[PDB]
């Protein structure tokens, strides 16, 4: 009965404090202090814990709480606690063991007095504010402390050496802020119970110190978005219950640690962006791995086999090495790939047949290889696919049919092969496409009218083909056509006449064909036509006044049987390239029409 | 917020 009456009064002179936009404490406005909302109750019906996360609270810490005797945890992640931190705002804290002030509002310094208020913290977080000046060298006094959480500020200075005294610490979050350049403090490997290190975005310079080899229990090391140099050191493959290795964008150098093949516990291993030389470890026994991220180095030498073992692999980015060899065979047959982009490298023989064996692959990403043979039939029936780009290999043969209809494509990337064959009316389930990518292939047949169902289609890009017959009527209601580009195929008849549907048209590209008609006067009305080139075909009539309302980077009608005049805006000598070739055509000018 | 601890979701 006394505590609940301290408790209830206690809460409610805080809640005073605060205000409430949300209505997120009206609990605390018959029942027992107890059993209201964010309040948790000791058997002798004291508070020990309170946890207003997500409430949208506003105004300042509510220092208050501290009264309550038995407080042991506070929480008041992700409200609009503003204002900055004082001395005197956590003087009478001293009992708690948790505080967690993360995704607020607060302003200004850490108090230097704070572990000197807060002696028995454990966990200690303070993410996600505009804090300003240095993590206080007093923070080494810390004798409890199992977690500190200080990421996402604009703490500055150096990463305190002192932090090194607090052994008790498991978890160092210090991520994001804006330290002026400096090394790891070498201190940091005293620590020698901590599971997580994240460092990420500190402005860190030189090299991982040695002393972190003594960080035998780390889980996660994420060292990512800093200037590190020198090796990855090997010590980090004697990890027995590493998970997680996150060391992307720093200028790391020479190469993988050949015994990385061992590291049965690692779920994902990020070494993307930096300077590293040499091959990928073989003798992977990578059992547990997840995800593999090397893209954006100097790597040489083959996708080892051994990649296989790995059978909950979801994501391999290896693209922008210099990358060889064939891919292993059953690459994918036994994992849940959903990501895999292996693009600029020197790839050769054929894709790997089930790497959508599983059938979770999503993108398949694999530009400027060598890879040659004919695409698997199997990935007609990947319908998980979203985002395909295969351009620029060797490949040959005929697309499988139901690749041009998956569900979820996107973008469909072929370009610069020499695929052969129609494409098929089953592209009509292709509902989610919106780029079309197959220029300078050997593609054969009319361009199918159902391309025009397909609401979705941005681009359209089927330039050195061999395609024949007419433009589909069709493709004139594709209202959010931004690019057509048939360029260099052997096209016939004429352009439709009635072109607003037109209305996100920027690139009209038809030249090198046997199109014939007059150009349409609709043309000219397309609001955002930047891009003509009707080049060398045989269209004749006049050429539209209507030309002269857009702003064209690219106007050719040269190559055509125009007649008439030209439009008076174009009559300047520096367009004349424009209109070569049309013997039926002159300009105006001085009286005379001159060739 | 802030970034998290993951991945570079940087692809082409
Ligand atoms: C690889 O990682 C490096 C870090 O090693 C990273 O470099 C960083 O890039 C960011 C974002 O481009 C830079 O931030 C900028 O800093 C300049 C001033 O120096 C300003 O243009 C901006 O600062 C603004 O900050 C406030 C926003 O909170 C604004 O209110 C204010 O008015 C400023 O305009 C901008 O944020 C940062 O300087 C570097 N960091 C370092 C340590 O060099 C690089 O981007 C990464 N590379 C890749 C390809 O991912
Ligand atoms: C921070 O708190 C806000 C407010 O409670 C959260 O926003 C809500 O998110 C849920 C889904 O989790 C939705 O049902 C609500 O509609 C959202 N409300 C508002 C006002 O946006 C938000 O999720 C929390 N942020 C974090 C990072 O936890
Ligand atoms: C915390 O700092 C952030 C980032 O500087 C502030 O967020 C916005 O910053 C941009 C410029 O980068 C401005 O357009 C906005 O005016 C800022 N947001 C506002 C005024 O709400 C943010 O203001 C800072 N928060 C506090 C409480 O000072
Ligand atoms: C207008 O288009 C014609 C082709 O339709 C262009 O002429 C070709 O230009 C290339 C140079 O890259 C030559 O290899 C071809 O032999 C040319 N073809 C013909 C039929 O002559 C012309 O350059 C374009 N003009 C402008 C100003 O862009
Ligand atoms: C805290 O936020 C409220 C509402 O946005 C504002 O009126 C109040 O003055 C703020 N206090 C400080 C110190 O910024
Ligand atoms: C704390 O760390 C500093 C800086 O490394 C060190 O010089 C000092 O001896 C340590 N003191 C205590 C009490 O742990
Ligand atoms: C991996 O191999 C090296 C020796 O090459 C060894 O130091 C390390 O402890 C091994 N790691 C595991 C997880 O077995
Ligand atoms: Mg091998
Ligand atoms: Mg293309």
């Amino acid at each position: 009965m006394g505590s609940l009456n301290q408790d209830a009064t206690i809460l409610r002179q805080a809640k005073l404090g605060l205000s409430d936009p949300a209505q997120s404490l009206s609990s605390w406005s018959d029942v027992t202090p107890c059993k209201w909302l964010g309040v948790s109750c000791d058997a002798t019906s004291n508070v020990v814990s309170v946890d207003l996360s997500s409430f949208m609270l506003v105004g300042p810490f509510p220092s208050i709480l501290c009264h309550l005797p038995s407080l042991h945890s506070l929480s008041l992640y992700n409200n609009s606690i503003n204002g900055s931190l004082s001395a005197d705002d956590f003087d009478t804290c001293h009992n708690l063991i948790s505080l967690d002030l993360s995704e607020n509002l607060l302003v200004g310094s850490i108090p230097k007095s704070l572990p000197f208020n807060l002696p028995n913290l454990k966990f200690l977080e303070i993410s996600g504010n505009n804090l300003s000046d240095t993590i206080p060298s007093s923070f080494g006094e810390f004798r409890k402390l199992e977690s500190l959480n200080l990421a996402g500020n604009f703490l500055s200075g150096t990463i305190p050496a002192s932090l090194g005294n607090v052994t008790t610490l498991k978890e160092l979050k210090l991520a994001y802020n804006l330290f002026s350049p400096s090394q790891i403090p070498s201190q940091l490997g005293n620590l020698t119970e901590l599971q997580v290190l994240w460092l990420a975005g500190c402005n860190l310079v030189g090299p991982i110190p040695p002393s972190l080899s003594r960080l035998t229990s780390l889980v996660n090391l994420d060292l990512t978005f800093n200037q590190l140099t020198g090796s990855i050191p090997s010590w980090i493959t004697q990890l027995k219950t590493v998970e997680q290795i996150e060391l992307f964008n720093n200028s790391f150098s020479g190469e993988l640690p050949e015994s990385m093949g061992n590291m049965t516990t690692l779920k994902r291993f990020d070494a993307s962006m930096n300077k590293l030389t040499g091959k990928i470890p073989d003798n992977l026994n990578l059992l547990n791995l997840e995800s593999l991220n090397l893209f954006e180095n100097m790597l040489e030498g083959p996708l080892p086999e051994s990649i296989t073992r790995s059978k909950t692999l979801s994501e391999l980015k290896l693209f922008n090495n210099r990358l060889t060899g064939v891919l292993p065979s059953q690459l994918g047959a036994n994992s849940p790939l959903q990501y895999v982009d292996l693009s600029y490298n020197r790839f050769s023989g054929e894709i790997p047949a089930n790497v959508c064996g599983e059938g979770k692959l999503e993108y398949l990403i694999l530009i400027d290889n060598s890879f040659s043979g004919e695409i698997s039939n199997n990935l007609g029936k990947c319908k998980s696919l979203t985002r395909v780009r295969l351009s620029n290999n060797k490949l040959s043969g005929q697309i499988p049919h139901g690749f041009w209809g998956l569900p979820r494509l996107s973008l469909l990337e072929l370009s610069d092969n020499s695929f052969t064959g129609s494409i098929p009316k089953t592209i009509i389930g292709a509902k989610n496409l919106s780029n079309l990518r197959i220029s300078k292939n050997r593609f054969s047949g009319s361009i199918p009218n159902e391309i025009g169902s397909l609401n979705g289609i941005i681009e359209i890009s089927g330039a050195e083909n061999d395609f024949s017959g007419e433009i589909p009527e069709s493709l004139v209601k594709l209202k959010q056509l931004s690019r057509l580009d048939l360029s260099k195929n052997q096209l016939s008849g004429e352009i439709p006449r009635e072109l607003r549907g037109w209305k996100n048209l920027n690139e009209l590209n038809l030249a090198n064909n046997h199109l014939s008609g007059e150009i349409p006067k609709e043309v000219g009305i397309l609001p955002v036509l930047n891009y003509l080139d009707l080049s060398s075909n045989q269209f004749s009539g006049e050429i539209p006044l209507e030309l002269q309302n857009l702003k064209l980077n690219v106007l050719n009608l040269s190559y055509n049987h125009l007649s008439g005049k030209i439009p008076p805006l174009y009559a300047n000598k520096i367009y004349a390239h424009d209109f070569i070739g049309n013997p039926g055509l002159c300009v105006d000018l001085d009286g005379l029409c001159r060739k | 917020p802030i970034p998290p601890s993951a991945p570079s979701k940087r692809h082409n």
